[PDB]
């Protein structure tokens, strides 16, 4: 014929996916990732960090030497697993503030002990209980020494610890609560008096509490736990006149990335650094939706299920090009050409646009993908007990994270679908507003993104304007002519 | 998208309050869903737009609401005139409307 | 407010019906208009909508082709044209006030259809 | 004449509203929408939330038993609404870590109480003062029991309540402090000694202080105020010598909804989702002024006294279009044509850009208006004494969440103002650059907005272009013949 | 010759700046500015603050009366500066909840102090010891009164001090440790007994525990501080047998902007907004790097080294114009014009359109630059003990604030250089189109973002252009002569 008709359109698929956007909350696009990362493998892998699966114990009943917990003695951890199936097997005791122990041990990450040789003279050392059984005999705590009178006389103790090393030693003591009287003087012979352990920055005085409490274990009697930390070139003085289950050395704080988390999932064999209560995850994508406790290079936990981030153009399912509608045939690219002139159809699709528009969704997932904030220790965020005021702070501090963060989340992932449809919309602009120039004044634009040109154009001349090469010069006269009707 | 009954008050008497309720297939927006009761003979009437917002003149029983992928009709005492056919409505992105199945509230 | 249709009619297979709604009461052109159809038993299944205010139209998937929505702004009526019926198209055609148009929504209200007409009753063979 | 001008434009009004962009602090467009909530209705509404007024009675007040709260015994609440006229008309009292407590309750949501029997053998039950007057005669916290000596002896009580039940009791329960000596031996014929109250899990061991205290109520002496959770399968033992206010059963404890708020509004006939302490809010705008204390599904609180949001055009106000200004003669539509041809002049609006425009503007409304995120209790943000860290950390952590949820705010809308002009920018220049397409040769670019038509056009020709039906071949030999003088 | 070339383009530089965007983190721009303060001048500034140089005093050592804290009695600050070299010289002490009453001292903001005059009898007042030797004479400190016995008896003391003032009045008194029993009797001459200080309100008892702990300052005998709060119209009542340091008055609370920060920075003679402990920094970027600890109107701290905002134009390296690069000899403005015609080749710059850019560029400026953050009394945010479960608190409150102000910095500023760029690539297109538009039919675009234009167009010609004075009907019938060849 003597005029050719050149079409430019993107391509479309028959069935896309559905995206947010600032202006639309169902934009259908081409393709889509998901940047929630909703589930998790089901086993905590013992790597790149290291596990100590706390099995029967917790944390405080290794650090106090519980007879079932002697596989516990000097261990260091990352990150100590502590099972919901754990419990004591020894002297019933508590813990005031026990929540601050277990967060200083976690944190130090070591359960390395150092024995000390205290006088500890005129008294009985080495007491033992019938509830604390170690190898088919009584026992007591393996880190503590319970103290007795010696010879009906429990003389007053006055023993000093002096601090020569260059980091901070733990001590931990505690405090015996008889059930009755006649066990007061039984085991010291004497009023209950009262316990101080001081230091050059500190004291603690104790009182022990004769009475009767609920038998755990058959023991109607209690130990209080405390700890002391001694600084570099301070003394440690216990001054006691009874009811002391005394230190047997000290315990190593260093500082460190170690923590302590709640968790019944197995202990698993894999190299992945983001660890859950739900076992570890791919830490590839920027949000997660599998817990609230992480441990290690984590994605950043928010409320939704899913975020789809658009990763191609609109799809605008259905010659004619890209006003009307996308091109459903084109499989070798994202933007192309249709051609209808005197040999007939054709189509090849533009590989530069293409590859312009990928780079720039692969520069936003770059930006995206493996950018994760690596935290270790960190608050409690689920709790068994109600325990009032510390525990409702620190419930809304995690839950206002937590909406912070779903909100950045939400307004990231609508923003970058947003930069992606209007980055590709202008790509497919421009190619259009190329192939309109280099035709100059040889053709004219019909209103669907398709050019007539006014002469004869065989698949050469079509190639040429697809590659840039078309000189609209040598073609001027016979399009002029055709054109205007000279 | 798709909306999925689950008729769970078909059988009701006055006096008792219903617990009719839909789900999407996917979440949507709270400002784009609504409740519709269809009596036997007559058009459809529009009782609650958004999840809990009473359109026009309606007894004060019709108090609904929901959010995310569940929305509740939640009537709060049943009366004989309000057994009926409850229809879940949810609004599109584009000017398009869908349907659920129908939950019929009887005696 | 009021919507009133056209009264019932019964077709051949092959036949094309074309319901009328007229409006009262409110500004035709400041609203769409709806089309519902209503099968014996079953549910309520959309047909589409049509904006009164400029024109453009939605239709359902299933009917795609088939169905042609008009309107008359001088009358305040809308007409929708459903060709080739077959006897599954035996239903109540309701149609109902849509969107606002020409106003933007703050409200959800204007998201529902408040407004219903009577319901044709079209049989099909 | 035998040419027509065709102006394309946009509507405008006499006094626009000026709101924020990313690019301009201050745009003039013709519509906006205020985003802040910053007025309230003064009152509380009864529905959705169950609302219990406590008029002159605190929520310890009413937990303990005051005569003056009897109205409150086992009432249950959504939201405990505090008045600042609230005094205590009972026994002098003070509550160890108060706070705590008080918190414990308001989010347990619930005063039933169920007594048990105690045995409390060889001491008098049901011990009165003249502090706590009940129904004109001397009485006492109706949930306490104050125990004295039987015949000039208290034995020592060592009292076993077993929790056989599948929920958590929590039992409240004192320890009496006498002004002198005298009033300890009228009451407990005997030393102070000391008080435990323990369970399996835990132990709480208080001693009495003898000792004046400014008079309260004309009472020189005081009671603390002790709480304990015993959990199902646990045991309650109380062992005591004297100065003993005990328990008389359980209060329950629940996990809910309920919260405590400070409020002298009064409390009237409404439904609102949103309580503050100003009274009830819409619950519509994504953001409020009116308090930093809320309850329900409340709107996030900001700093800032206004946000708009634009939900219309650039004002631009007042033949020409788009180009040199707004249109203020329209009211049918947003966009639209003017012409001057051969007949007159005339103005039609474009009705399918005006509502493309409307519903980007409706899906960026649907995104904000009535997607209010729902809390129930939180930390308390207001404070009448000086505590230290702990308070210090709470402010600290609602300022920090009000800091971050103002600056989302005012980034959210200027970016939604920054595109919601950008679309309306782009709705007139499509359908600028529509117009000419359909024209093609016919018509010339002025510069202003408006094409210059080369050929008679009437007001069906007008028309035709303005509705997508114009025939581009019809006029072009007589436009080419007007354009070039062939 | 017959026709002649006219190019539009904008200007470049030999060497740019590299910016992050949304679509591209390495972009090249002309220009940008430093939005991250990153270091510190080195000195405190002592305006517009008032800064109370703590020297060798701790807050609280100032507090109790230090003989070396003497020249800070009554002082007021706006901040109070703790240096690392400060140490006590006195009776050595502990205050159990250091860190409340340091915080309660540094938000009031003043050590005024008024003396009260208690009755005090039976007793010897102004104890005094070696360890605080004030000016050459034993001592104790200046605000605490250490009572004795008289004539070897001690009389219990029950001494009242109503609270008749508007102000609430912050009293610090202590209890007494001794080393050993033989100091008990020879101080008091007699047992411990107990100490009780109370108001209506609250009160505290506390017993003396009598034992040794580790010399400090050659003294085995511990003080421990404790602070009562009385409120207007309230009553403190001081019931005490023994081992009482009591006060000598009153510290005032007010509210205010005082804070306690720790610094070993000088302080010197200038004037900043903006308080860190590594020095005063410059307020006018909107984020710092500096320190997470800061005190006034200081900008947000971010983990960010740096954050560049584009400023300018993105940078492309060199007739032709904008589609292919930029023009790196422009000195007169950022866009401009070229063009070769038949006087020869010239060159002149628009300065509409680059100011249009310059005040958009100052708008978003004007929005980041001067506005800060004005905060003052903070949380503790480095630690030198290991605390336990609030400290762990406090950390990760300040952890998750950095981090979302972090992202918050991050994403505002590749926003914001992206906006940038698309209104200045936008500003660009606006003055091509613009040029396009005023040469009519009289000249073809060349795709690089030039025109010929087909007439003769001398320098006034090109000019008219330039300002928009050109008028296409005088050269239309040499330009149609000259595109189509008659
Ligand atoms: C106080 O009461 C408790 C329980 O009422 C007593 O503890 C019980 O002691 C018997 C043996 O005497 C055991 O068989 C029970 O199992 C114990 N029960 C509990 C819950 O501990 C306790 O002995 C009493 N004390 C005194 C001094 O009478
Ligand atoms: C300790 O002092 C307080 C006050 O100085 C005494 O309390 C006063 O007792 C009288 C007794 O008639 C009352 O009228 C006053 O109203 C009380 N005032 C206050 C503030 O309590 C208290 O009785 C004294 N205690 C001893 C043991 O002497
Ligand atoms: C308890 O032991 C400490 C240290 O073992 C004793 O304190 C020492 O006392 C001597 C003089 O008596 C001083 O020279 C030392 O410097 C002290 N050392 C420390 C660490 O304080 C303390 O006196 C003993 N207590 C009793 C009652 O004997
Ligand atoms: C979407 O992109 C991924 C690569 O990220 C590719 O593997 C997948 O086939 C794409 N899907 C479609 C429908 O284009
Ligand atoms: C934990 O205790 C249970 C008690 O039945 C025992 O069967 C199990 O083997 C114990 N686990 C370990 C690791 O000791
Ligand atoms: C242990 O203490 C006693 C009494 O203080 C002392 O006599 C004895 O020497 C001490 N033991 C040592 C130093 O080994
Ligand atoms: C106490 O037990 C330890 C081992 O736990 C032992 O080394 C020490 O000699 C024992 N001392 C006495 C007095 O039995
Ligand atoms: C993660 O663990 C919590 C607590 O066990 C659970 O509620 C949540 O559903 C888990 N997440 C997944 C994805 O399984
Ligand atoms: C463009 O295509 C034409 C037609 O095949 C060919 O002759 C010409 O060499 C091509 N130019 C380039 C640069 O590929
Ligand atoms: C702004 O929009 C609201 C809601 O669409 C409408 O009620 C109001 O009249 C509008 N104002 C103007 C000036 O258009
Ligand atoms: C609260 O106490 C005042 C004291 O005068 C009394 O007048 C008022 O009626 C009381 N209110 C209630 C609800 O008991
Ligand atoms: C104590 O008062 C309660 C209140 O009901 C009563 O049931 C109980 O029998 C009284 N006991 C004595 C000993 O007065
Ligand atoms: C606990 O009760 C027993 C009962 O005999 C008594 O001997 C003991 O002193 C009591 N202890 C306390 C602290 O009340
Ligand atoms: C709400 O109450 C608080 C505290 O009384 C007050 O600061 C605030 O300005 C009040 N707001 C309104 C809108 O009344
Ligand atoms: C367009 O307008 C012209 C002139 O009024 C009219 O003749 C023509 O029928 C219209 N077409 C449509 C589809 O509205
Ligand atoms: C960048 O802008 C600053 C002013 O903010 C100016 O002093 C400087 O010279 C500019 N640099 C360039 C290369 O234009
Ligand atoms: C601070 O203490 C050091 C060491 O005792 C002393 O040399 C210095 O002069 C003191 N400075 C002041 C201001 O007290
Ligand atoms: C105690 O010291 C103060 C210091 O000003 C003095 O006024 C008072 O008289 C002294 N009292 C005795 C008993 O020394
Ligand atoms: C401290 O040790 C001495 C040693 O003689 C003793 O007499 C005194 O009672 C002890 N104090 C305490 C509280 O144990
Ligand atoms: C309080 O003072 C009175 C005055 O006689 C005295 O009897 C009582 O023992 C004192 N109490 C204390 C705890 O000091
Ligand atoms: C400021 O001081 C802190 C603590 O000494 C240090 O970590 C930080 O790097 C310092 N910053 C600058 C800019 O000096
Ligand atoms: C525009 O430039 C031409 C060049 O000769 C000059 O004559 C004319 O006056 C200028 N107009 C304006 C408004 O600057």
């Amino acid at each position: 014929n003597s005029t050719a008709t050149l079409c430019l359109g993107h391509h479309a698929v028959p069935n896309g996916t559905i995206v947010k956007t600032i202006t639309n909350d169902q934009i259908e696009v081409t393709n889509a990732t998901e940047l929630v990362q909703s589930s998790s493998t089901g086993e905590i892998c013992d790597s790149p960090h290291q596990i100590l699966d706390g099995k029967n114990c917790t944390l405080i009943d290794a650090l106090l030497g519980d007879p079932q917990c002697d596989g516990f003695q000097n261990k260091k951890w990352d990150l100590f697993v502590e099972r919901s199936k754990a419990y004591s097997n020894c002297y019933p005791y508590d813990v005031p503030d026990y929540a601050s122990l277990r967060s200083l041990v976690a944190s130090s990450g070591t359960l390395e002990f150092n024995n000390e040789s205290f006088n500890w003279t005129g008294v009985t050392q080495n007491g033992t209980s019938s509830a604390c059984i170690r190898r088919s005999k009584n026992s007591f705590f393996s880190r503590l020494n319970w103290l007795t009178h010696l010879n009906f006389k429990y003389p007053a103790l006055n023993v000093t610890m002096p601090n020569n090393e260059q980091f901070d030693k733990l001590y931990i003591w505690g405090v015996h609560h008889p059930g009755t009287d006649k066990d007061q003087i039984f085991l010291y012979a004497q009023a209950s008096g009262r316990i101080t352990v001081s230091t050059k920055r500190s004291q603690q005085t104790v009182s022990p509490n004769i009475g009767s409490r609920p038998r755990v274990r058959n023991i109607p009697s209690r130990i209080s736990i405390y700890w002391t930390i001694v600084k570099p070139g301070d003394i440690l003085l216990i001054n006691s006149t009874g009811n002391l289950i005394a230190p047997r050395g000290y315990f190593k704080i260093r500082s460190g990335k170690s923590s302590i988390m709640r968790s019944d999932a197995p202990i698993g064999k894999c190299n992945s650094e983001c660890i859950t209560p739900n076992g570890s995850i791919p830490n590839d994508k920027p949000f997660q939706n599998v817990n609230r406790i992480t441990y290690g290079a984590c994605p950043r936990y928010v409320k939704q299920n899913t975020l789809k981030l658009a990763t191609g153009m609109r799809n605008v399912p259905e010659i004619a090009g890209f006003i009307e509608n996308g091109w459903e045939g084109m499989v070798d690219g994202w933007y192309g050409f249709r051609h209808q002139n005197s040999e007939g159809r054709g189509q090849a699709a533009d590989l530069k646009s293409t590859q312009a528009a990928i780079d720039q969704i692969n520069g936003k997932l770059n930006r995206l993908i493996g950018k994760t904030n690596e935290k270790f220790h960190q608050i409690e965020k689920e709790f068994s007990e109600v325990e009032g005021r510390i525990q409702d702070l620190e419930k809304y501090v995690e839950d206002t994270k937590i909406d912070l963060w779903s909100y950045n989340a939400e307004l990231l992932v609508a923003l970058e679908n947003q930069h992606t449809i209007d980055l590709t919309d202008s790509e497919m602009n421009k190619l259009f507003e190329k192939t309109k120039k280099q035709l100059r004044e040889n053709a004219e634009d019909m209103g669907n993104g398709c050019f007539k040109i006014y002469h004869k154009c065989d698949n050469a001349c079509i190639g040429s304007i697809r590659n840039g090469t078309y000189d609209h010069d040598v073609y001027r006269d016979e399009a002029l002519n055709n054109r205007f009707q000279i | 998208i798709v909306l999925t009954q689950s008729p769970g008050t078909l059988s009701l008497s006055p006096g008792e309050r219903a617990t009719l309720s839909c789900r999407a297939s996917q979440s949507v927006s709270s400002s784009y869903l609504a409740w519709y009761q269809q009596k036997p003979g007559q058009a459809p009437r529009l009782l609650i737009y958004g999840a809990s917002s009473r359109a026009t003149g309606i007894p004060d029983r019709f108090s609904g609401s929901g959010s995310g992928t569940d929305f509740t009709l939640t009537i709060s005492r049943l009366e004989p005139e309000d057994f009926a056919v409850y229809y879940c409505q949810q609004y599109g992105s584009s000017p398009r409307w869908t349907f659920g199945q129908g939950t019929k509230l009887e005696i | 407010v009021q919507l009133v249709q056209s009264g019932a009619e019964v077709k051949k297979p092959g036949a094309s019906v074309k319901v009328s709604c007229k409006a009262s009461g409110y500004t035709f052109t400041s609203y769409g208009i709806s089309w519902v159809r209503q099968a014996p038993g079953q549910g309520l299944e959309w047909m589409g909508w049509i904006s009164a205010y400029n024109g453009n139209t939605n239709y359902a998937q299933k009917l795609q082709g088939r169905v042609t929505m008009t309107t008359d702004t001088s009358t305040s009526t809308a007409y929708m044209e459903l060709r080739s019926l077959r006897s599954d198209d035996t239903a109540v055609y309701y149609c109902a006030r849509g969107l606002l148009q020409g106003v933007v929504i703050l409200d959800s209200y204007y998201y529902t259809m408040d407004v219903w007409g009577q319901g044709t009753t079209v049989t099909v063979s």
